[PDB]
């Protein structure tokens, strides 16, 4: 497990160096953009039980062929599995939202997830739909452009926080396919 | 080029063969069922103290090099002792799948998932060895009566085996000494609602996994539950 | 070539013109990857079983007395024979770099390649069904290697 | 009682270490943000008997079919067991901005709460029709300070998303 | 495990009354002197390893009848096991010292250890000497009257929260005896 | 490795939940302390090889016997190999002051130390004869400030609290 | 307690076995070697006041720096108790000779060793410094035999190699 | 294969110890004891065609009901599958003279032997009849010497104690 405060002490390690005075600029900017970085998470996880139900039904009204027999989401048991793994995925990109590094996920969720939907035969293109539709709600929650919840905030720059939740969300799609 | 045997120098096949991917889908499925039982251990964000690693300046780091080198011994087994616990772990893991055909689809598929789910179900219900101590010598001489019976599979012909092996270096099992005696104290001061399920489910843990028809042994379990909380499978020699 | 021709014209094209019947064999193994250079053995016994057959395939790169033929030869100039070695490993790293959909294709093909041209009995088509790379290393005896 | 600082010191028990500098700096942040919510506590706690008369029927404006013959909110011994119970959930979250952690949430409204709602045959979607109307009744001018309805707002829809 | 935050609410629910503004007398004060709390807990860990050679070796010099054949702490297996459990009563109280309540220690240590102090041979007489000095040193280590060390402080008052280090280590003897 | 957030993100990982308001406040002390806690990063990293010379021979001031044959410091490169390590010891705690958590000093330096110093026959007090010269060479206003200064000594004697 | 004989009973305890013709056959060697190892048991005991004194300061003849205050080896009351420790070391090394193994030394000396020399900040190689004077001082034609000189010295270096 | 060597190294293996003083004298008794345990082995090997034959028909002399139809002696080959099964045991107890423990007997000869016989209808009361005939037929000046006859007898009755 690593993060952006401890990524530099990995980076300074292998060349046998320290945390130099000019490398602090990503991290001195962190603690001042941390007051808005904590203002970003509670916008997401307040509505979180809807976020999987908004998205996986968005795969249902996109593709209704999966709730037929033969589909991987037919039976009443397997949708209890699916909604469970739907809300796993944003539970771990929310960790990297507070951590600022990808070293939370492909050591805890992505290492071998490509191969463990291989033997279960889970259609990986359908899981991409359950990744991107969650991502679309995420950037609309950060920039508050989603229609039917208006949350109070402090004004200022937030345009780069939604820029990185794209980078985490497509990565979990990048490694499942 | 030619075969690896003659007329060629360096190694080949940097490609995950069909057996090699079977191990990884086993391991990912096993880390999931490992972490899922520990979610039943700590059910809040406040840690239950049965997750207490070490309690002195160095016992926490000392538990690391013992646990993986013990896992090295489970990897170091013979062809017989690997074929035995293949078939033996799974039919215990069949039994924990109480009335589910779906789980016994994939427990005959992934033998490490068979191995990873049988022992963690015990640690979820704390129906195992160091989680429940008897109350008096009424049951103390009774609970440790099967303890000398269990290690008969350990040393088969007098000569000891690597199942019950404790330390691999100088001064290792002596930190394991003082640790589990603290667990023997950590088993002594649990909650009131806690301890009144460890006994009343270890007397159900034996009656499904070990009894199989004997109504005499059900008298033994339902009056002495701590004698059943030591009973384990043939795969662990100890 | 007579036992892979689909037509009766194609049979006549191989009998009369011998340089075509040669390269019609060779081109079939390139596209349906049943060469040694495309076969990755999936086990340590197969890497022994493939090694067991090309010890006989290299044994016709020498004469009746054991002196070397002109066929199996890996160099002609100062440094070429070492350059053939550093060449052939890049073939080998890319033979094991196929897609997941193309290892499946030549798995059935090399099994089909061995039991069509070299096998005449039931045990001979048992080593081809079970270990494809052992059947993929069966050369065509007009080479030396 | 899940709290802020009980969540810290337990891994120093669970891995067995001493309190270092890294363990105490988390409670340096328990100075400022601990203060800003405690103004919103008694601002709500002095008036908990009044805000239930628009919170309870906000479900019953939506779900008046629970007053049918043979139902869950049908009669006066269930009505006065309804109007008694709608503020119990807020006394849970009244103590939430007292400690700062989610203690009485995860102690007295989680375990079996999905069970006994189905088992006593009362609708789980009824309380979310009773308490989101309370959370969607925020006028930060006449309520409190600016940030005092930010963490406090996050509890009132936590129970929306946890319970259903 | 509670803290002094979550200590006071277990009786408020026991009368089911809300936390009033009358209850803010303790809560204004505790956050305000909260920096006066952890500015002494730095001193508690900063003499961790030397503590088990201060009061424990201050016990054997009060009575040398324990190191010869005839003592409970005769061999090194029980010489260490006295001072190994010396530092645990340093350790468990440090979680409770900042907590403002002994809910951390008194369940995991003080409940059950009295009967664990029964079966061994550990003397009741030498069970109270170390807990006084390791109270009376931390009485000094709050007050910085350590005669050979005066470390860094934001100087002023700290003797108000020196009342807890006497109010904590009395219930050791009140519950083991 | 271990950070300020690593415990409170694993306290929601082992629980398997999204982060509640308990650990939402956990990063509040991360930003109130960083005003002067990485002050001693490049102040140290701009002055690190002055104090390797200052305290690195102040262990030979206490124990001036090490040049005898048989023990470690008897030739020129072996004491030159010492000065690498006493650089390393405020390397991986200078990492710790900006990491916040106590990860990479345990992950690399302080754990496993007892087993390798026993084998390589060198006293662990012969290290802390150097480290204990450093903290009483720090000045309270001159080198850094006070709240900067408390996060230098309490890492420095926490070192020897786990070396002794 | 470990010896020749208390090994093979606990070996043949858990196997459900009666001691067969290897278990007793190991003790068949343990009677003739007891003549050669208890020849050295009481010559050590009959002259034990020799080794406690001009080896304990000969220990100091290569660790002489401990005599300074600040350290723990400086004054006479910490010599009054200092020579008492090697009295427990010359006692415990005598009792291994009447057992047949390293039983009483490992049970009484090694268990709890590594944690009270360093929490007392005693340099643990100085507890080895006495033993090196003891080893090659016992010559063959004078003190012990040739076959008793080897095995007491084989009992001796167990106290060397376990301490560091 | 439980030998007088292998019984002690596994005891020090699992605890993680070197070959110590408990292990030096444990195999001291494998020369002066095996100066006589070999003496039965060359006596058994040069006279095995007669010893097996004498103990063979001593079984059929006692229980002459094996010849009947239905039992374990009714045909010529079941006569040879009995005279073979004592030549196996007169090799296995020859082998554990050479081992010096129970190794060849307890692993390859008696382990699960009480399942093959009870399923194949073999009277294990006749196996002890055919072994015990030679258990007294040894003559302490004539078969071997008395330091070898107590050795050879002690391996037979251990097999008799097993099957009974
Ligand atoms: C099928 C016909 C179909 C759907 C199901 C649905 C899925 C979908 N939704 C969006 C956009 C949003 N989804 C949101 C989630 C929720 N909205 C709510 O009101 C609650 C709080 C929550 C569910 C519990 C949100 C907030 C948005 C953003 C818009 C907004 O301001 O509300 C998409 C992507 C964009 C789109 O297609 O509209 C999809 C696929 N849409 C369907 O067509
Ligand atoms: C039930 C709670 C729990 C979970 C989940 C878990 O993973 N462990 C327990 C409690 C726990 N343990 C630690 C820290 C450590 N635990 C170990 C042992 C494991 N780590 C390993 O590498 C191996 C070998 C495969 C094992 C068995 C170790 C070595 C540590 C680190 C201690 C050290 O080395 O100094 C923690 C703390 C994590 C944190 O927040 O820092 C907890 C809660
Ligand atoms: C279950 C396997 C087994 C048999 C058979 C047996 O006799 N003992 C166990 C394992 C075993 N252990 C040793 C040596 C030691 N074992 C311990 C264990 C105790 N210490 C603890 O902290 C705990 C947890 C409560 C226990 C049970 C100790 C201290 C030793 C001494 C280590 C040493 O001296 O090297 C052995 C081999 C030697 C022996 O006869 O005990 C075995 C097989
Ligand atoms: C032809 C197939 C051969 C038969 C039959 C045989 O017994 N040996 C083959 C011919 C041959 N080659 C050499 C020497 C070299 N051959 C080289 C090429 C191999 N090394 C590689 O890395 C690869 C690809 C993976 C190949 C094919 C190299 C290089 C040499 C060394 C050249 C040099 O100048 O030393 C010989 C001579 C005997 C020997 O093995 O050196 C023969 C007979
Ligand atoms: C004659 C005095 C016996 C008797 C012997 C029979 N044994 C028969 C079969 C048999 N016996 C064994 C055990 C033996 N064979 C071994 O290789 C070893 C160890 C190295 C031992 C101890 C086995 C395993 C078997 C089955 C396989 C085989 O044929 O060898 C047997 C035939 C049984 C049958 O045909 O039904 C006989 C007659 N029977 C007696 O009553 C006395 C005791
Ligand atoms: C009866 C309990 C078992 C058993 C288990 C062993 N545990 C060993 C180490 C160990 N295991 C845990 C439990 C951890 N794994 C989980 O799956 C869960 C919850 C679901 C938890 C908390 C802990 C905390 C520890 C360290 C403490 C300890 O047990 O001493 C272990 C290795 C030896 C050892 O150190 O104990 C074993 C063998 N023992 C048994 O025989 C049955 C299978
Ligand atoms: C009216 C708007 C509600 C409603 C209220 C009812 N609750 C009934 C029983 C009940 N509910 C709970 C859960 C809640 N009440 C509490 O007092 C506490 C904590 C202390 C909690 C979490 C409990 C514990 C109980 C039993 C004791 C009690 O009466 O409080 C109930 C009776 C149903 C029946 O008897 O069948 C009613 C009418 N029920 C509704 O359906 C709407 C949404
Ligand atoms: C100097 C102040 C000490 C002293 C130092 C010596 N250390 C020697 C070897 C050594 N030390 C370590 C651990 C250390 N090196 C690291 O890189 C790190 C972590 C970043 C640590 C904690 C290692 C791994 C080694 C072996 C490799 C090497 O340095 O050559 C050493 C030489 C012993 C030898 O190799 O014979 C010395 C002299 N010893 C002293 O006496 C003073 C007090
Ligand atoms: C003298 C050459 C040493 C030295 C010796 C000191 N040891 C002190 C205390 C101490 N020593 C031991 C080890 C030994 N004594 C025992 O009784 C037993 C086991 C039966 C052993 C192995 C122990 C366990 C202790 C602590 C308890 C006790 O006093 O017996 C000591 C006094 C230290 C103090 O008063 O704090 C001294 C001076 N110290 C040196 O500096 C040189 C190297
Ligand atoms: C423990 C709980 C806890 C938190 C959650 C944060 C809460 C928090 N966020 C901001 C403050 C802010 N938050 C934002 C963020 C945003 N504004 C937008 O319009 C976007 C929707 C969104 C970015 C995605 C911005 C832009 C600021 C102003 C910059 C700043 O004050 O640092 C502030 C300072 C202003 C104020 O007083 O409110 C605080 C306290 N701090 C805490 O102590
Ligand atoms: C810690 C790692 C971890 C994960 C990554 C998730 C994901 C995950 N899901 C399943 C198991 C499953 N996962 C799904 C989900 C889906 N199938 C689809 O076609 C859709 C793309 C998607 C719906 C959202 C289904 C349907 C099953 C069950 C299949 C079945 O019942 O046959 C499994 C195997 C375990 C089991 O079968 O019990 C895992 C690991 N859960 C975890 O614990
Ligand atoms: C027979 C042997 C014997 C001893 C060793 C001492 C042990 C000892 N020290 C103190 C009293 C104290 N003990 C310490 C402890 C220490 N001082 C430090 O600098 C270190 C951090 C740590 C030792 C490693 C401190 C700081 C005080 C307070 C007075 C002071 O030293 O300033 C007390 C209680 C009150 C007193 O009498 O002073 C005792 C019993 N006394 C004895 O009778
Ligand atoms: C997270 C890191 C962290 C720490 C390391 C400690 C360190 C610490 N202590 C105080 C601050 C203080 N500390 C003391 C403490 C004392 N005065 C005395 O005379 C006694 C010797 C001693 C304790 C008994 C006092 C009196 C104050 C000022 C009053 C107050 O802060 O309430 C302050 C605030 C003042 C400042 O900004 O410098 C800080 C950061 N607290 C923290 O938050
Ligand atoms: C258990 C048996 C046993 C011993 C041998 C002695 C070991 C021993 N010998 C001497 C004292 C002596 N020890 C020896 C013996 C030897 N000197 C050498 O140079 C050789 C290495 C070795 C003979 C091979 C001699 C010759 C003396 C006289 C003075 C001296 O040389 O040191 C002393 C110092 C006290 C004294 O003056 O007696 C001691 C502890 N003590 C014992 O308890």
């Amino acid at each position: 497990m690593l993060d952006a405060f401890s990524r530099v002490v990995v980076n300074s390690d292998a060349k046998a160096a320290y945390v130099g005075g000019s490398d602090l600029q990503a991290l001195k900017s962190f603690i001042a953009d941390g007051n808005k970085r904590l203002d970003a998470v509670n916008s997401i996880v307040s509505n979180a039980s809807c976020m999987v139900s908004d998205a996986v039904s968005g795969m249902i009204c996109e593709n209704p062929g999966l709730i037929s027999p033969g589909g991987n989401c037919y039976t009443n048991r397997r949708m209890a599995a699916c909604l469970r793994d739907g809300e796993i995925i944003l539970r771990y990109v929310s960790y990297a939202l507070l951590a600022g590094d990808a070293s939370v996920l492909e050591d805890r969720c992505l290492n071998g997830l490509k191969e463990t939907y291989i033997a279960l035969g889970v259609p990986t293109n359908s899981s991409i739909r359950a990744v991107s539709i969650m991502k679309a709600q995420a950037v609309a929650f950060i920039t508050n452009t989603a229609t039917e919840r208006k949350m109070s905030f402090a004004a200022g720059d937030c345009t780069s926080l939604a820029s990185e939740v794209a980078s985490y969300f497509d990565r979990v799609g990048a490694a499942i396919s | 080029q030619t075969g690896l045997v003659n007329s060629k120098f360096s190694a080949r096949m940097a490609k995950k063969t069909a057996k090699q991917t079977k191990n990884k889908v086993d391991e990912y499925m096993a880390r999931s069922v490992q972490r899922q039982y520990k979610q039943a251990a700590v059910a809040t964000g406040v840690y239950g103290t049965q997750c207490t690693e070490g309690t002195v300046k160095g016992a926490a780091e000392a538990s690391r090099s013992a646990a993986l080198s013990r896992q090295f011994r489970i990897k170091q087994r013979s062809a017989f002792s690997k074929a035995h616990d293949l078939f033996e772990f799974r039919k215990h893991a069949i039994i924990a799948a109480a009335g589910c055909s779906y789980e016994e689809k994939m427990v005959t598929r992934f033998p490490k998932l068979a191995a990873a789910m049988v022992l963690g179900q015990t640690e979820m219900m704390r129906t195992c060895s160091r989680y429940v101590v008897p109350e008096s010598v009424e049951e103390e001489y009774m609970a440790a009566s099967v303890d000398k019976q269990m290690k008969r599979r350990g040393a088969p012909g007098g000569v000891y085996s690597l199942s019950c092996a404790e330390g691999v270096a100088k001064g290792q099992a002596e930190i394991a000494r003082v640790s589990a005696l603290g667990a023997a104290y950590r088993a002594a001061s649990k909650s009131a609602s806690a301890v009144t399920a460890e006994r009343y489910n270890s007397m159900a843990y034996g009656r499904v996994h070990f009894a199989h028809g004997c109504s005499y042994e059900e008298q033994q379990f339902n009056k002495y539950p701590a004698a059943a909380a030591a009973m384990r499978s043939d795969s662990y020699g100890y | 070539a007579l036992i892979l021709a689909q037509n009766d014209h194609q049979e006549k094209q191989y009998i009369k013109y011998p340089k075509l019947a040669a390269a019609a064999l060779m081109a079939s193994t390139e596209v349906t990857r049943a060469c040694q250079r495309y076969a990755v053995p999936e086990s340590i016994e197969e890497e022994f079983l493939a090694a067991s057959v090309d010890k006989v395939n290299k044994m016709r790169g020498t004469t009746a007395s054991g002196v070397y033929k002109s066929s199996c030869v890996e160099g002609n100039a100062k440094g070429q024979a070492e350059q053939a070695r550093v060449a052939a490993l890049a073939v080998a790293f890319r033979s094991a770099q196929k897609s997941a959909s193309q290892f499946a294709a030549e798995r059935y093909a090399q099994s089909k390649y061995g039991r069509d041209l070299f096998s005449s009995t039931h045990f001979e088509e048992g080593y081809a069904n079970t270990y494809p790379a052992m059947a993929a290393a069966k050369r065509a005896s007009s080479y030396g290697y | 009682m899940k709290s802020v600082i009980t969540t810290v010191v337990s891994a120093a028990d669970a891995a067995g270490r001493f309190p270092s500098n890294s363990d105490l700096e988390s409670i340096q942040g328990n100075i400022q943000r601990s203060a800003a919510r405690l103004e919103a506590a008694e601002k709500l706690a002095g008036n908990h008997e009044a805000v239930v008369k628009e919170a309870g029927d906000a479900c019953f404006a939506k779900y008046a079919y629970l007053k049918n013959p043979g139902e869950a909110g049908e009669n006066q011994e269930k009505i006065n067991k309804c109007y008694r119970d709608v503020d119990h959930y807020m006394r849970l979250v009244n103590y939430c901005l007292v400690v700062g952690g989610t203690g009485p949430l995860d102690e007295w409204g989680i375990a079996g709460a999905r069970e006994v709602y189905r088992t006593l045959n009362l609708p789980t979607s009824a309380y979310v029709a009773s308490i989101a109307y309370t959370r969607d009744r925020l006028c930060v001018p006449r309520d409190m300070s600016a940030q005092a309805g930010v963490e406090f707002s996050a509890y009132l829809d936590y129970l929306i998303n946890a319970l259903s």
